[PDB]
Formats: C-alpha cells, sequence, structure tokens
C-alpha cells in the first residue's frame, strides 16, 4: 500500500509495485489527462523506473498503457502537443520555456518502444518520433541499446 | 524604466523609414490613445525571389524588452508558419537573436529581418523549433517544398 502522489513525487521501482496490482489503473485515474504537459510528466516519471526485470517491466508498461490510452482516447487531447512537449522534456527538441534535464533516457526510450506498438497509439506520431530519435544527441548516444530497439520498432509501425 | 530602449527604438524607426529592403515592413504598433508603441512592432517579410517562398508576405511581431538592447527582441510569426525553425507558437529564433549567443548592440532590425528571410529558404536542421516541418523536410523534401509553395500562395498580398 502506497499512493500515486508519493510515487510520482519520488519514483522508484519498489514504490510503483507498492501501489498494488491495480497500479496501472491508479496512475491513469489520478492523472489529469486533459493537460498534455501533465501527461508528459506522468509518463516520464513512470518510465523513469523501468528495469529489464519481469515485475517492474510489466508494471511500467501497464501503467503507460493505461495513462496514454486514457489521454489519447479523448477526442480533445492534442496528441501533437503531447509529442512536442515529450521531446522537449527529453531534451531532443528546443523550447522557449526552461525545463528540467532528464538524466537517464533508458526508461523513457523503453517505454516508448512498448507504447508505439499499442492500438491506442496514433500512427501519425511515429514518423515524428523517429525523426527526433534518429537525430544526433549526446543523451541518446549514451543509451544506444534502447535507442536502437526503439528505432527498429518504429521502422515496423 | 525603458527610456534607454525607447531612445534607440526611436532612432531605429527613423533609420528604417529612411532606408530598408524593398517589400519588407517594420512599423511600431499604436497604443489605444493613438501614440506609438515602440516596444511592439508589426513586421512583414517577403519571400525571397527564385525560391518556393516567392510571392508570399509573411507577417511577424517584434517585441522588445525594457532592457533593450541588452537583450534581443522576441520575434514571432503571426500566424505560426510551416517551417523547421518556427515554433508552434510562431516564435522564430536565430543566433543573432539569442542573448547568450550572437546578439549584440551592433545588430539591427534590418539585419534580423534579412536573417529571418534567409532562414525561410535555408532551414537550420540542427536546431529545429517544430517537429512537424522538420520531419517532413527530412523524410520527403519534394513534399516539404510542396507544402511551402501552398503556404507561400496563401500568404500572398
Amino acid at each position: 500500500p502506497a499512493d500515486v502522489s508519493t510515487f510520482l513525487a519520488f519514483p522508484s521501482p519498489e514504490k510503483l509495485l507498492r501501489l498494488g496490482p491495480k497500479s496501472s489503473v491508479l496512475i491513469a485515474q489520478q492523472t489529469d489527462t486533459s493537460d498534455p504537459e501533465k501527461v508528459v510528466s506522468a509518463f516520464l516519471k513512470v518510465s523513469s523506473v523501468f528495469k529489464d526485470e519481469a515485475t517492474v517491466r510489466m508494471a511500467v508498461q501497464d501503467a503507460v498503457d493505461a495513462l496514454m490510452q486514457k489521454a489519447f482516447n479523448s477526442s480533445s487531447f492534442n496528441s501533437n502537443t503531447f509529442l512536442t512537449r515529450l521531446l522537449v522534456h527529453m531534451g531532443l527538441l528546443k523550447s522557449e520555456d526552461k525545463v528540467k534535464a532528464i538524466a537517464n533516457l533508458y526508461g523513457p526510450l523503453m517505454a516508448l518502444n512498448h507504447m508505439v506498438q499499442q492500438d491506442y497509439f496514433p500512427k501519425a506520431l511515429a514518423p515524428l518520433l523517429l525523426a527526433f530519435v534518429t537525430k544526433p544527441n549526446s543523451a541518446l548516444e549514451s543509451c544506444s541499446f534502447a535507442r536502437h530497439s526503439l528505432l527498429q520498432t518504429l521502422y515496423k509501425v | 524604466m525603458s527610456g534607454i530602449a525607447l531612445s534607440r527604438l526611436a532612432q531605429e524607426r527613423k533609420a528604417w523609414r529612411k532606408d530598408h529592403p524593398f517589400g519588407f515592413v517594420a512599423v511600431p504598433t499604436k497604443n489605444p490613445d493613438g501614440t506609438m508603441n515602440l516596444m511592439n512592432w508589426e513586421c512583414a517579410i517577403p519571400g525571397k525571389k527564385g525560391t518556393p517562398w516567392e510571392g508570399g508576405l509573411f507577417k511577424l511581431r517584434m517585441l522588445f524588452k525594457d532592457d533593450y538592447p541588452s537583450s534581443p527582441p522576441k520575434c514571432k510569426f503571426e500566424p505560426p508558419l510551416f517551417h523547421p525553425n518556427v515554433a508552434p507558437s510562431g516564435t522564430v529564433c536565430l543566433s543573432i537573436l539569442e542573448e547568450d549567443k550572437d546578439w549584440r548592440p551592433a545588430i539591427t532590425i534590418k539585419q534580423i529581418l534579412l536573417g529571418i528571410q534567409e532562414l525561410l529558404n535555408e532551414p537550420n536542421i540542427q536546431d529545429p523549433a517544430q517537429a512537424e516541418a522538420y520531419t517532413i523536410y527530412c523524410q520527403n523534401r519534394v513534399e516539404y517544398e510542396k507544402r511551402v509553395r501552398a503556404q507561400a500562395k496563401k500568404f500572398a498580398p
């Protein structure tokens, strides 16, 4: 037993699992998906605890699917704004405002790899994601494995 | 305390009216009381002949801060334009428009506008401000050029 606010405040693999077996539903339920910037934040916090381990991997993927399905399912949610802000927060696209610099890009990249394969994901966004993931960037270079996997996946979308 | 900025802007206005590139527009907006608002200028940049931007007249606003010219003016296309270096908000950036880069007192409004005009046909692919135009530019130049021509016609006087 743990709460979404505490998890989002200080994400950790353990905290995610402490949310319970319905953690995926809870993350999405407690997130204001009407706001693109907030969906980006939730997505990055969740993906930041990704680990190539059974329980954690499943928990992150399910959480991402629940959150992003809810966001994209609203005919009002601007998917392009989500993508733009996501890239900004990942340090792949410049912006007018100042945003925190994300350290590890491994989690975000692996979460995207899973997301782009789901039915809820608008295919129109794949080309843009690919253009910015293939674009030269130091942060992406340090996480070549995840980067290569995501691109290989984007090629099949 | 913008007296210093106003003294310079007043001279820049006279200099521009005395001589400026043909087709270009740069005029201060008016305050509700009819007086000039030198901190907010309405500009227009003509597409360069021989390029797919020809025939178009692209409007943008130049906003100056109270500490001008210590800081560069903020330039934004209105409405936002389809271009790799034009943000969704319409904001356009250049090295000479960045305080921590090439901005300096020696920079003129004429220089900025000509600089932005050059940028229109020669995008900076290393530092895009928009994901949509950047993506098409890199994935299908022919299609990109087509979108540009249609936009050039739509914004013809």
